[PDB]
């Protein structure tokens, strides 16, 4: 996997690939690694496919119960801490998760929490997570500015996943893109690397290592 | 179990 | 089933009283009077024994005054056996605190936990309450000298001077009359004994029908000493204040 | 375990053990809560058949549950300690998991839930306590005042009183409290609270406690003279 | 099935009495007289072996029991209740003391443990109080000789001398006349034998009287030699013969 | 005394029958089922004018497609609601769908007789459970502490119930619009209520397939109240 | 040391059309280099127009299928005879599998039927309950041989429009049931040629709005 | 977590036109020691089922007791116990299969491979296998251990598919089974010469033959084999 | 009187009054009828409503493909007992691959009910059940009472005024017992039996409830327009 999420001027960008592997066997190229918890909350998946999928849809149920009981949408901090306190109970049992809980609330503003299965929970503006995280970081970090336009931010996120999809053998398939604002999350499409790579190579003039 |  | 024989020890009367607590208090009202008086430089505990026989071994005896730790003691009015159960609990609780924090337990904290135990017997479990009221006398470096009482309800309150057991009505009136804030320990010793002397149901107060303790700073410099009086020491303090 | 169903229904549909717990509240010393425009005030009667009391160490009647919420009560004193401890633990646990202190409504709902649980569990009697819970939600300046009772029902009050002669002082507040214009300041609100207590209390001597709670964890207990001043000032406006 | 009696059977009445403790004391009142006297170099405890049938062999029924090598007990009230208390008392001397400190408990502390057991029968669910009062005579290095009375409530008191049961009121009066702080153990045995005749109806000999002492160490009763710091049990039951020897010089 | 689980000679459970008396003392709650939605309305019954009436919560969301109104010992309903919400959300987790209204109601009703010498007494509160699902459409259920539940086209519970039920008997027909049903709940409430009905001492709610369960604000309810007087005056 | 798992071989394959879906599997059952049976079915009609196969360790496969069939039974009992939709079955099966996360069912699970709009659906699961809907999935021993063939022939991967300079992809389109059965039969004969654990027989369950039909074909027995 | 001690080798079986045959030798081995020789490894249940067991004998004896208790339990409050509510082979199998899989799931298996052979009440032949892992399967021929390797290929020459069953008489099928038992005695180092055989026929019922022996063995050619390559005398 | 405080107390004439009071809730229950031939078994139940705005309480519950029951009395108690039956039928399938004998279902219910008539704190079940099914020995009808007594019958009825139907079935026996291979005729006879227990009311379309099980019919329930055929 490769997943990222970064904060900027215009909210949060979330971008992920769609590959699942069992060793070198490519098991799927069409995994939905972003889970839509509520209209203002997103979770990203990396690590064990089942672990991530199961506990992150379980997380959605817990967030729903919060708002029934408290007549109010759950904070990103509280939602992320439910997941991190859950996995911490299982510490040592061999759960494998690297997740980011991404969302907006009025009390918090746009917020990202990195949560993994060792029980680490970190608030931050930029994270990349998965086997391809370093590749994504390399592109993302060297073009990141707080002031990126929504247009540029979306592309950088998309381009960073592409970078990782290309170099990391265990990332690929397609890029899924989200933008999160004060009004909630907005989906910005599924982008097959099959066509996206060649489109980016041509239009951007990058990827000269590759036989054109 | 496959991974991501 | 067995429901037939259940007295229901933890219910309310139609007036909203706890029968068993009330009846336990009634039991305590026939117990030997115990008095606590708090001075600026120490505390007195004085208590009257339930009417002696001449053949009772009076020096190796303890019925009223118990040591909880080095800085805290209690005076008992009620069932002795019930009180010992609670006393060992309190002693252990003091040691847990010391072990945990490396500091002697603050007096109130000890008093609260004992009172919380009593409270439990009035709300759940279907058991009879403990037929005991305590006067707690102790020192800690937050509040200094403190007197408290607890009773079978598990309610506790703090005092400058207080009595428990028999004739507390007469005793409380007398303490109220003669007590004053700037009092020294040796004055409080006298007040305690004079109060028992007048409220006693016996003909006259003698050394062999008493237990007595002080908690002073009267060791050496900024540290505290418990003195549980020997019989001969009470006999002397009874002469020294002219009751015999 | 001791199992007996002590709180049960009677033929008329009443739960006598809950209703008798209310009688224990009725016998308790009076407590009143009044919320201003920007503060909440908690006033408590202390029965004056007691001198030789040590007030330094005697359990005060208003308890901080967290640094922004206070709870007072009328009824059995020993019972109230149990509810306060549970409430205090929950306050810390809420901070630990939600990373936010409790709302006053949440904390009230919790205490209320505990009280209700004790009305349909075997081997236990209900709490002989009703509570007034007051404070300000985190990052909020709108004052909150709630009341709970042995049955478990809870609700919000512009002002409310519980304990003995509470009907006399509820009577007072009902004609003296304007929903439209709540005591616009601390000074104003403390006064109305003391007035209502003077309907029932005796001397305003060592008989009245007042605790004021303002927003952002600003809680302070008034001491004798500060209260005494209020008492003095009302009787001097009384001869008219 | 199982014990659904988890509530107290002893509760306060409106006057404040605990009925079952009072009634247990009444059962002790009915009981045969027993007594204890404390001398300067010993303690004596004695009672009447009032037999149920003369076909019964009353040596097989011991009313005076060894608890530790330096502690003994006698009772008045219900015999079966006493028997299980002795069983429990012996065991608690080991589990809560000897197995911890490698030595036997001092008298007051063993007494304290028995009292705890009896207090629990006064408050725990589904039980009645014990229908007995005990007299426990004992010796330990730092307290010397001591005598305690334990009642159904769990209360205990130290005595110079006392008596319990049937003719206790009379016997306590007798003991006030005779007791002084200079009694040598033989004098205490003698007084105990005089006091006990007042309350015994029928035969009065070493086969109807049970009597034990806490006195000197008995190396001959130890069972082994070679550890010079182990000197033997201070508890000794007087034989049928030993008692009759003291009844001729009565 | 006598066991909590005892039968009367008529073959009824004393404790269940006595809890039904407690429910008669409760404030009135009314529900009406239409083909356009289900309305739920209740009498708030503030015990004193100082008590802030919006804090009285006798209508409650269970899930987006299910709502609840209560009458009787309302504190007893907290755990029933909690169970209902968990049951609904859990079902969606296990099956990726909305839980049926009847299944929800049956789940809540399973709690009811779990008392004895489990809880110490039956619940002292009746529930009106209203929702929508794709199979059986709009539904209204009356859930009692006996563990029994009945589907209704319309139903009243609480003190004013026998009067209000007779009224609902006359007024309900299979073609009521939602707006007709809202007015009708308001009308029947004003009839059986002690004090004079206004937007502060009564509350309305509905559940529609399209927008799910909504509690009406006081501004919206006040206008339906005004619309109701003008309908009655005008003939 | 006792090893609680075994491997019974075989392979399965699910394809979904516009108004139908198929779930096929070979009927051979093996351990090591021995044949246990040449006809032991592992694709099952589970009711409510759902077919299911759980291929790998047969004992685990049978246990799971049994549990799901039972789950369908109770779904009727508890929810007024309501039809269990394929999406709801899938989610239920995730919980069945993940419930044994720390002692897994060693199976690759596939279910097939119709979604709520009457369109053909195939869902596949990893051994601990990760799942996903697809047009297409092979599972079990020969999965790695068959799956890339299906990417090419069902989803037209790496196939372009002739003379468009590799710029216009072959356009996606649903297959007829006749075409799908051809791909299934060829998939299995190819798999039989090159995988020793695949052979003997092929059983196909086809699911349409009129129910579940079966077709059987002989496969090479070596 | 177990290891088998006293063990039984192959159990072999097949369907024929009217019923099923099943056989197994009477040996209980103890490693390479052929320790016990009078061991019956075919256990009949009613008059319609035989359960043949290989693997750990202590676990086999446990299973015997379960089956004999099952018969008892089925008779309880059952007036049709010897008629419509008699135990079927499919009931007995599923019960065993359930137990085997539960025991493997508790990491404490019954160290056996089991073949349940019989005839259902409607006359259908029942032949199904289950082992320590709870793995189950049906085939016209079934065998365990070396039997799977050496008997199956021989028995499948007779019944190679479903349609071959009607064409197979009980004489033909018993011949194949008895021949297969000889081969196993030639080639399995933990087989014995003595064995039992049972036929469950839908007409004649259960025939249980004890104390069979492998006969007509070819050993004569052994005399012509000298040395291991170049040696002559 | 002094002996009806709980189930664990016998009266001086050897009666169990709590069990008898449980039996009484059955008597207040709406009527339901069971009857069978050799090929099928039928349940008919009169459903009762709260008022004209309410549903008509279901009285028939499916237990398996070959078994099910009707209830009279406390409905939650039928839910508990029917759920137990579902499990027992289920256990028989998963473990033995065997459809549970209706007779065993009977014995299992008897033993479940009995436990609640001998132990303190519990209470007897307050519902009567009529169990029908088709198994390896044909069609069956059982009558369950919460005393624990279960009885196999050709036909019967329980609830208020069930004595009308039970008399009718007693005369009709020789006829209905031999309605083989004809579902609709057996049902007709059942509907007529229940009609002998009606007073001031007759069978409407959302009032009648029928179930049938037999040789080649899974236990199925008919309500609403599906029963109009029979009125
Ligand atoms: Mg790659
Ligand atoms: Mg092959």
């Amino acid at each position: 996997t490769t997943t990222l999420a970064f904060r900027f001027q215009g909210g949060i960008i979330v971008a992920v690939d769609s590959r699942a592997t069992a060793g070198n066997w490519v098991a799927s190229q069409t995994v939905k690694k972003v889970i839509e918890i509520n209209p203002f909350l997103l979770g990203t998946m990396a690590g064990g496919a089942a672990d991530c999928q199961f506990w992150e849809t379980w997380l959605g149920s817990q967030c729903r119960l919060h708002e029934l009981r408290e007549k109010e949408r759950i904070s990103v901090a509280a939602a992320s801490k439910i997941l991190s306190n859950l996995v911490y109970q299982y510490k040592g049992a061999g759960l494998s998760m690297g997740t980011m809980i991404c969302g907006y609330t009025r009390k918090e503003g746009p917020t990202i929490y990195y949560v993994d299965s060792d029980g680490t929970r970190l608030k931050g503006d930029i994270f990349c997570v998965g086997s391809g995280q370093t590749f994504a970081y390399g592109v993302l970090d060297s073009n990141y500015k707080w002031d990126l336009s929504v247009e540029d931010a979306l592309y950088l996120g998309k381009r960073s996943i592409l970078a990782a999809a290309h170099r990391d053998a265990y990332s690929g398939g397609s890029v899924n893109l989200y933008h999160v604002t004060e009004d909630g999350w907005i989906y910005h499409g599924n982008h097959d690397v099959g066509e996206l790579f060649w489109k980016v190579k041509e239009e951007e003039g990058s990827f000269n290592n590759v036989i054109g | 179990a496959p991974a991501x | 089933g067995s429901r037939r024989y259940d007295s229901r020890t933890t219910i309310f009367s139609p007036e909203g009283r706890l029968y068993q607590v009330e009846y336990a208090l009634e039991s305590i009202s026939h117990a030997g009077t115990a008095i606590g008086i708090m001075a600026s430089d120490g505390i007195v505990l004085a208590a009257e024994r339930k009417v002696t026989s001449t053949l009772l071994e009076q020096d190796t005896s303890t019925e009223k005054l118990y040591k909880l730790n080095d800085k805290i003691a209690v005076a008992v009015a009620g069932l002795t056996a019930d009180a010992e159960i609670l006393i060992n609990t309190a002693r252990i609780h003091a040691q847990n605190y010391l072990k945990t924090y490396n500091e002697d337990i603050p007096v109130e904290i000890l008093v609260r936990r004992l009172s919380d135990i009593k409270q439990g017997y009035t709300q759940h479990g279907g058991l009879r309450p403990f037929g005991v009221s305590f006067i707690y006398a102790g020192y800690d470096d937050r509040y200094g000298y403190q007197l408290y009482t607890s009773n079978p309800s598990g309610n506790y309150t703090g005092w400058k001077a207080i009595s428990v057991g028999a004739n507390t009505s007469a005793a409380q009136t007398l303490l109220q009359m003669d007590y004053k804030d700037d009092m020294k320990v040796d004055d409080a010793i006298e007040l305690a004994l004079k109060t028992l002397s007048k409220t006693t149901d016996s003909s006259a107060l003698t050394y062999d029908r008493l237990e007595f303790a002080t908690i002073r700073k009267g060791a050496n410099d900024g540290e505290v000493y418990q003195k549980i009086f020997k019989p001969q020491e009470i006999k002397d303090i009874l002469v020294k204040t002219g009751i015999t | 375990g001791y199992d007996r169903a002590l709180s049960i229904f009677s033929p008329d549909g009443h739960i006598f053990q809950v209703e008798y717990a209310l009688e224990a509240v009725k016998r308790g010393t009076c407590a009143v809560g009044v919320k201003g425009k920007n503060c909440v005030v908690l006033g408590c009667e202390r029965r004056s058949t007691l001198k030789l009391q040590d007030t330094r160490i005697t359990p005060s009647k208003v308890s901080k549950i967290d640094s922004h919420v206070v709870l007072s009560f009328s009824g059995l004193n020993a019972d109230s300690r149990i509810l306060i401890e549970k409430a205090r633990v929950e306050a810390q646990s809420h901070r630990l998991t939600l990373e936010d202190p409790v709302t006053v409504e949440y904390l009230t709902r919790y205490v209320a839930g505990v009280q209700q649980r004790y009305t349909q569990s075997g081997g236990v009697r209900p709490f002989g306590v009703s509570t007034l819970i007051a404070g300000f939600d985190p990052r909020d300046d709108e004052p909150k005042l709630y009341q709970t009772e042995p049955s478990g029902i809870y609700s919000s009050w512009s002002a409310q009183t519980i304990g003995r002669n509470s009907k006399t002082v509820r009577e007072f507040l009902e004609k003296n409290y304007d929903r439209k214009e709540p005591p616009a300041t601390v000074e104003e609100c403390v006064k109305l609270t003391v007035r209502s207590l003077l309907e029932v209390v005796q001397t305003g001597a060592k008989n009245i406690e007042i605790t004021v709670v303002k927003p952002d964890s600003d809680i302070v207990a008034l001491s004798s003279e500060e209260i005494n001043q209020y008492v003095t000032q009302i009787e001097q406006e009384k001869q008219e | 099935m199982t014990d659904r009696y988890s509530f107290s059977l002893t509760t306060f009445s409106p006057s404040g009495k605990l009925g079952q403790i009072d009634y247990a004391l009444t059962a002790v009142k009915q009981g045969v007289t027993s007594l204890g006297i404390k001398a300067t170099n010993g303690v004596v405890i004695a009672t009447e072996k009032k037999s149920s049938s003369p076909l019964a062999m009353s040596e097989t029924l011991s009313k005076v029991s060894l608890l530790t090598p330096d502690i003994g007990a006698v009772y008045s009230g219900m015999g079966p209740d006493y028997r299980v208390l002795v069983d429990k008392s012996r065991k608690v001397a080991h589990t809560s003391y000897k197995r911890i400190y490698g030595e036997y408990p001092p008298t007051k502390l063993l007494v304290s443990e028995v009292a705890k057991i009896m207090q629990e029968a006064t408050q725990s669910g589904g039980v009645r109080p014990f229908g007995v009062s005990l007299l426990i005579a004992g010796h330990d290095e730092f307290n010397g000789f001591s005598l305690y009375q334990v009642d159904p409530s769990g209360s205990y008191f130290p005595w110079k001398a006392t008596a319990i049961g049937k003719g206790s009121v009379a016997a306590k009066t007798f003991l006030e006349k005779r007791w002084n702080d200079e009694l040598e153990l033989e004098d205490a045995i003698h007084i105990a034998l005089l006091t006990l005749k007042e309350s015994v109806e029928g035969e009065f000999n070493g086969d109807t009287i049970e009597l034990a002492i806490i006195g000197d160490e008995n190396p001959d009763l130890l069972g082994y030699t070679g550890i010079p710091t182990d000197k033997g049990p201070r508890f000794r039951k007087l034989t049928s013969q030993e008692i009759n020897d003291r009844l001729e010089a009565l | 005394d006598r066991g909590v689980s005892t039968f009367s000679p008529e073959g009824r459970l004393f404790q269940v029958e006595y809890s039904l008396e407690a429910i008669k003392l409760g404030s009135t709650a009314i529900g009406i089922a239409t083909k356009e939605g289900v309305v739920l309305g209740v009498e708030k019954r503030a015990t004193s004018p100082l008590l802030e009436s919006d804090s009285i919560e006798k209508i409650v969301e269970i899930d987006r497609h299910i709502g609840c109104a209560m009458s009787g010992l309302t504190a007893d309903a907290r755990s029933m609601i909690e169970h209902a919400r968990t049951a609904a959300v859990t079902h969606n987790l296990y099956y990726d769908e909305d839980i049926n209204v009847e299944s929800l109601t049956q789940s809540v009703c399973d709690l009811a007789l779990r008392f004895g010498e489990l809880m110490s007494r039956p619940f002292g509160v009746a529930l009106l459970i209203a929702g929508h699902d794709a199979d059986d459409g709009y539904q209204l259920f009356h859930a009692e502490p006996s563990g029994t539940f009945y589907r209704y086209n319309a139903k009243a519970i609480g003190s004013g119930s026998e009067g209000a039920q007779a009224e609902l008997l006359n007024e309900w027909h299979s073609s009521l619009t939602l707006k007709e049903a809202e007015l009708l709940v308001l009308k029947i409430l004003k009839q059986v209520m002690e004090e004079k009905l206004d937007e502060n001492n009564a509350q309305l709610s509905c559940i529609t397939k399209q927008d799910g369960f909504k509690i009406y604000d006081n501004e919206k309810t006040a206008e339906l109240i005004k619309e109701l007087k003008e309908k009655e005056a005008a003939e | 040391q006792f090893n609680p798992y075994g491997d019974n071989g075989g392979t399965i394959l699910g394809i979904a059309g516009e108004d139908f879906a198929v779930l096929a599997g070979d009927t051979r059952n093996i351990t090591d280099y021995s044949i246990n049976s040449r006809y032991e079915p592992k694709v099952f009609d589970c009711g409510d127009n759902i077919v299911m196969s759980a291929n790998g360790f047969a004992a685990d496969g049978d246990a799971l299928v049994k549990r799901f069939k039972n789950s369908v039974k109770w779904y009727h009992f508890d929810h007024n005879d309501k039809k269990l939709s394929i999406n709801s079955a899938a989610r239920n099966i995730q919980h069945l599998l993940y419930g044994k996360r720390f002692f897994p069912y060693y199976v690759h699970t596939i279910i097939a039927g119709l979604d709520e709009d009457g369109k053909g659906a195939v869902y596949s699961f990893d051994p601990v309950g990760s799942y996903e809907r697809e047009q297409c999935r092979a599972g079990g021993a020969a999965a790695s041989l068959i799956m890339p063939f299906l990417d090419n022939q069902v989803n037209f991967k790496n196939q372009y429009e002739p003379g468009t300079n590799g710029k216009v992809k072959k356009p996606l389109k649903y297959l007829s049931v006749e075409e799908v059965i051809k791909l299934v039969r060829d998939s299995f004969t190819s798999a039989t040629e090159r995988h020793i654990q695949v052979g003997d027989g092929l059983e196909i369950l086809i699911v349409t709005k009129d129910g579940v039909r079966k077709e059987f074909y002989e496969l090479k027995r070596d | 977590t177990q290891q088998p001690i006293v063990t039984g080798t192959s159990v072999i079986s097949m369907k024929y036109d009217n019923g099923v045959i099943i056989a197994a030798d009477n040996l209980g081995s103890y490693g390479s020691l052929l320790r016990f020789n009078g061991v019956e490894r075919l256990i009949p249940v009613g008059d319609n089922t035989v359960v043949g067991i290989s693997g750990d004998i202590s676990d086999m004896q446990h299973i015997e007791r379960l089956l004999k208790d099952l018969v008892t339990e089925n008779a309880y409050d059952n007036p049709l116990a010897d008629a419509e509510e008699a135990l079927e082979p499919s009931y007995i199998f599923e019960y065993l299969a359930t137990v085997m899989y539960q025991r493997r799931s508790k990491m404490n298996p019954l160290w056996n491979a089991i073949i349940v052979a019989g005839v259902q009440s409607n006359g259908d032949q029942f032949l199904r296998y289950v082992n320590l892992l709870g793995v189950t399967y049906s085939s016209p021929t079934l065998a365990t251990g070396f039997g799977a390797h050496m008997a199956n290929p021989l028995l499948r020459k007779v019944v190679d598919r479903e349609s071959d069953i009607p064409k197979t008489t009980v004489q033909v099928a018993e011949e194949a089974i008895v021949n297969a038992m000889r081969v196993l005695y030639y080639r399995d180092a933990r087989s014995s010469r003595n064995f039992s055989l049972a036929i469950i026929d839908k007409n004649t019922g259960l025939t249980f033959k004890k104390n069979l022996q492998v006969e007509n063995m070819k050993w004569d050619f052994a005399k012509d084999i000298k040395g291991y390559g170049t040696q002559k005398i | 009187n002094n002996y009806d405080g709980d189930t664990v107390t016998f009266s001086p004439t050897g009666r169990l009054f709590q069990v008898e009071y449980a039996l009484e809730a059955i008597k207040q229950g709406s009527v339901t009828v069971g009857l069978r031939s050799n090929t099928h078994a039928v349940l008919v139940a009169l459903k009762r409503n709260a008022d004209e705005l309410s549903s008509y309480q279901k009285k028939i519950i499916k237990c398996d493909e070959h078994m099910g029951l009707s209830l009279a009395g406390l409905a939650p108690d039928a839910r508990v007992l029917s759920n137990y039956l579902r499990q027992q039928c289920n256990y028989s399938s998963l473990v033995f691959n065997r459809k549970l004998a209706v007779e065993r279902a009977g014995h299992l219910l008897c033993d479940k009910a009995q436990k609640n008539t001998q132990s303190y704190g519990g209470r007897p079940y307050g519902v009567g059940l009529l169990i029908i099914g088709y198994d390896k020995s044909g069609a069956h009808l059982l009558e369950f009472q919460p005393s624990g007594n279960v009885t196999e019958l050709y036909g019967t009825a329980i609830g208020a005024r069930s004595q009308g139907a039970k008399t009718y079935l007693e005369r009709t026996l020789d006829t209905f017992i031999k309605i083989d291979g004809n579902p609709d005729e057996l049902i007709k006879a059942g509907v007529e039996a229940i009609s002998q227990s009606l007073r001031d009311e007759s069978l409407t379309v959302d009032n009648l409830s029928i179930a049938i099980v037999g040789k080649d019919t899974p236990f199925t329930i008919y309500d609403g327009e599906a029963v109009a055929k029979y009125i």
